This record gives C-alpha cells, sequence and structure tokens, in this order.
C-alpha cells in the first residue's frame, strides 16, 4: 500500500511517495535528503494536528484511497527557527481565471 | 482485400467484455470487408458475455467522444478458441493519455464545437480541438504499422 | 385477387432455369417480372446469406418438411413485410435447387405445395390488406 | 535525485528527476528550471500528472481517469503543449 504525498512549506511543494507502513520519522528523512534539514529540525502536520515520529503514515490518516497519484495528500512542514519552532504556513496556489461563457452549459 | 478485417471462420468463441474504465465503452467490430460496425454499449464498471467467432477484430472507444481504449493492454482484440469451457477475457481498460490529449478531451466536452475559436488560446491548439479522435483515422494508422512489420 | 399457385409455379420454374434444370382471379405478367427481379436483387445484396442457407441446409426427405416449417416460421416471426416475402420466395428456390443437387428432384413438387399453402393460409390475409400484388410491383418499379 | 520546477508566481515544486523527464522539453533544459508563464495552480497539476504517468504506464492495474477542473483546462492545455507530455 503506497501513498502519494505533497509535503508543503511556504511556496515549496515536494512530490514523493511512500508506504503506509513507513513511519513519520522515515518521511522526515526523505525531506532531509532533499532539503538538507535534519528530522529533529522538522515538524510534520496533517491538516492542523502535529504528527508524531512513532506513528506510521496510515495511522495518521494517509490511505491509498486518499493519496492517489492524480490527487496526492498534503503534509505540512515546519522548520526549527532559532530557539523555538515554526508556525505552520502554507502559501496557497494561484487562482485560475473565471470560466469563459463558451464553457457554461 | 483489406488488411484489418475479420476472417469468416464461423468458429464460435465465448468472450467477456469487461468494462474496467469510467467511460461508457462502445464495442467496435470490423466486418469481413474491414468496415467498423457499432455494437451495444457498456455502462461504466459492467461486464457482459459475448458470442463471437475466432479470428475477428474488435475495437473499443468512448461512446461519446470515440476516445481510444486499451483491450488487454493493446488496441486490437482477436478472440482465440476457448478451452475447458472458459470464455476469453477482454479487459477494456483506460489508457494513460498524454496530458495534452486529456486536456483536449475536457475542452471538447465543455466548449461546443462551434465555439473552439472563441477560446483565448494559441491558433495551433485551435486545430487540435477540431481533430476529434476518429475510428477511420486510427484504422489507417494501425494498418501502416502492420505493413512496416 | 390473384392466383397464388401460378405465382409460385412460374417463380420456381425461373429459379431452376437459372441453374439449368427445367421443370413441369387473373394473373398479369407484370407481377412475375417484378418478383424475379426482386429475388435476384435480394440474392445479390445478401450473397453471404444465400451461400449460408445453401450450405447449412442439409436436405433429407424428412427434414425437408422440418426445415421449411421452421425457417419460414422464424422468417415471419416478427411480422410480414414485402421484403420478407421476397426472402420467403428466394428461400423456396434455395431448397428446390439444393434438392435437385442431391438428386432429390421430387421435392420440388412438395416445396411448391408448401409455398402455395403458406401463401393462401398465413399470407393471403396480409397481402390483401396491403393493396395486393399491384402495390408490391409499384414499390419496386 | 530530484529537480526544482519554479512557477511564474515563485512557487517551487520538487519532483523526482525520473518523473520530470516525462516532459521532453524539461529534459532539454537539464538542477532547476524556471517557467515564467506557468502559474502555480497549473504547474502543480503538471507535477500530479508526472506521478500519475510514471505509476500507471506499462501496468495492468485498472487506470483511473485523470481529473481536470473546467477552470484549469485551457491553461493546462497550453502548459502541456509547450512541455510535450
Amino acid at each position: 500500500m503506497d501513498v502519494f504525498l505533497m509535503i508543503r512549506r511556504h511556496k515549496t511543494t515536494i512530490f514523493t511517495d511512500a508506504k503506509e507502513s513507513s513511519t513519520v520519522f522515515e518521511l522526515k528523512r526523505i525531506v532531509e535528503g532533499i532539503l538538507k534539514r535534519p528530522p529533529d529540525e522538522q515538524r510534520l502536520y496533517k491538516d492542523d494536528q502535529l504528527l508524531d515520529d512513532g506513528k506510521t503514515l496510515g495511522e495518521c490518516g494517509f490511505t491509498s484511497q486518499t493519496a492517489r497519484p492524480q490527487a496526492p495528500a498534503t503534509v505540512g512542514l515546519a522548520f526549527r527557527a532559532d530557539d523555538t519552532f515554526e508556525a505552520l504556513c502554507i502559501e496557497p496556489f494561484s487562482s485560475p481565471p473565471e470560466l469563459p461563457d463558451v464553457m457554461k452549459p | 482485400r483489406p488488411v484489418l478485417r475479420s476472417v469468416n471462420s464461423r468458429e464460435p468463441s465465448q468472450v467477456i467484455f469487461c468494462n474496467r474504465s469510467p467511460r461508457v465503452v462502445l464495442p467496435v467490430w470490423l466486418n469481413f470487408d474491414g468496415e467498423p460496425q457499432p455494437y451495444p454499449t457498456l455502462p461504466p464498471g459492467t461486464g457482459r458475455r459475448i458470442h463471437s467467432y475466432r479470428g475477428h477484430l474488435w475495437l473499443f472507444r468512448d461512446a461519446g467522444t470515440h476516445d481510444g481504449l486499451l483491450v488487454n493492454q493493446t488496441e486490437l482484440f482477436v478472440p482465440s478458441l476457448n478451452v475447458d469451457g472458459q470464455p476469453i477475457f477482454a479487459n477494456i481498460t483506460l489508457p494513460v493519455y498524454t496530458l495534452k490529449e486529456r486536456c483536449l478531451q475536457v475542452v471538447r466536452s465543455l466548449v461546443k464545437p462551434e465555439n473552439y475559436r472563441r477560446l483565448d488560446i494559441v491558433r495551433s491548439l485551435y486545430e487540435d480541438l477540431e481533430d476529434h479522435p476518429n475510428v477511420q483515422k486510427d484504422l489507417e494508422r494501425l494498418t501502416q504499422e502492420r505493413i512496416a512489420h | 385477387v390473384y392466383d397464388n399457385r401460378e405465382i409460385v409455379m412460374k417463380y420456381i420454374h425461373y429459379k431452376l432455369s437459372q441453374r439449368g434444370y427445367e421443370w413441369d382471379g387473373p394473373v398479369p405478367p407484370v407481377v412475375h417480372l417484378t418478383l424475379r427481379q426482386a429475388g435476384d436483387d435480394f440474392s445479390r445484396r445478401y450473397r453471404r446469406d444465400f451461400a449460408e442457407m445453401s450450405s447449412q441446409l442439409h436436405l433429407t426427405p424428412f427434414t425437408a418438411r422440418g426445415r421449411f416449417a421452421t425457417v419460414v416460421e422464424e422468417l415471419f416471426r416478427d411480422g410480414v413485410n414485402w421484403g420478407r416475402i421476397v426472402a420467403f420466395f428466394e428461400f423456396g428456390g434455395v431448397m428446390c435447387v439444393e434438392s435437385v443437387n442431391r438428386e432429390m428432384s421430387p421435392l420440388v413438387d412438395n416445396i411448391a405445395l408448401w409455398m402455395t399453402e403458406y401463401l393462401n393460409r398465413h399470407l393471403h390475409t396480409w397481402i390483401q390488406d396491403n393493396g395486393g400484388w399491384d402495390a408490391f410491383v409499384e414499390l419496386y418499379g | 535525485m530530484y529537480v526544482k520546477l519554479i512557477s511564474s508566481d515563485g512557487h517551487e515544486f520538487i519532483v523526482k528527476r525520473e518523473h520530470a523527464l516525462t516532459s521532453g522539453t524539461i529534459k532539454a533544459m537539464l538542477n532547476e528550471v524556471n517557467f515564467r508563464e506557468i502559474p502555480s495552480h497549473v504547474l502543480s497539476k503538471v507535477c500530479m500528472y508526472f506521478t500519475y504517468k510514471v505509476r500507471y504506464t506499462n501496468s495492468s492495474t485498472e487506470i483511473p481517469e485523470f481529473p481536470i477542473a473546467p477552470e484549469i483546462a485551457l491553461e493546462l492545455l497550453m502548459a502541456a503543449n509547450f512541455l510535450d507530455c
């Protein structure tokens, strides 16, 4: 069982995949190999709740039915800032224009 | 005389048309003169048991847009002879369209054909909307590929 | 109002003449010329079926009554139109030629009887309520 | 190994280099790539097609329909025609 993810922080988005049996700390090490940030300097969130390093991706709520390639699941990323940590902030994507009238049935 | 056509073998062959795609599948049989003939459609996710004959040619398209579909991970399907009373399976699966062709599919369905030019797009893409997936066009292409073989 | 016996006699005589076998209420000559042209046109359009029935027939002195009663029943099971009557007449010529191929020539008299009886009993009702043969020749001519 | 696709509005998308080579135009540009005319909401969809194409090509798995919103079709079509994918 593989889940497809979208790790997001600020204006950055990482596209990667992992198994539901893989832990959150293992997903942090995937972010480590990419962004060169240790997993201890990371805080991963789902929606608004903080995920623990011991839980697996499935136990947090990431299933193959909710994390498909054509519509991956979003994971929040927070980087250690000086003595304390980071408040989650995911800058949204652009807004497409309004539907032209040659498209409304 | 034609290249792609069904052989009048008159040898019965039991086939299962399984619709493993979200599209409404239109089965297309190529007669003994190479002409494509339409057959009853299949709702999404359904399956039907079909009386066919050995050595015949079958195509499968979207009943609304004639989009190409894969039957057993290829374009053509030839029912072989059965064995041990088992019907030959014909899994009609959706292919991995290119991102462009999938975009062309959505735009064709939303915009009416007489309004393809009123889209603020490149003039080249305007001619890609008017080139609907046509079965007769795919027959000429799938015939030249057998000649190169 | 036309004699159905002459119509089937003159038709099987022409179907056996095309194969070179020969054979033994007014009736105009126009209904005969139209029926021959329609049966030949029908055979050309469905040559894949004409050869189909000529092969799958397998005619014997007992199945001949079984083949006629079953095929003609399945032919008019949906209904009765002029196109199926042409196919009915053409089927009679198929079973007559196939009978003389296997050298069962006396079956031509039995088939001509079965066709005349089926026309007078089960088809005379519909042909009258559709203008008769004069309406059939107007649809083709 | 990954690459960085940057949209016209500054969004940075990190995809696997194998998936990004699905677009032949992206392969010629190769690291990082800047698309001055593909906004974030369109480029994010293109990356979703990359993970979609690589997973489902040459697989007997039942392939799902790749969704495309009506408001994004025209822009995603022009983005796909440039990227050749």
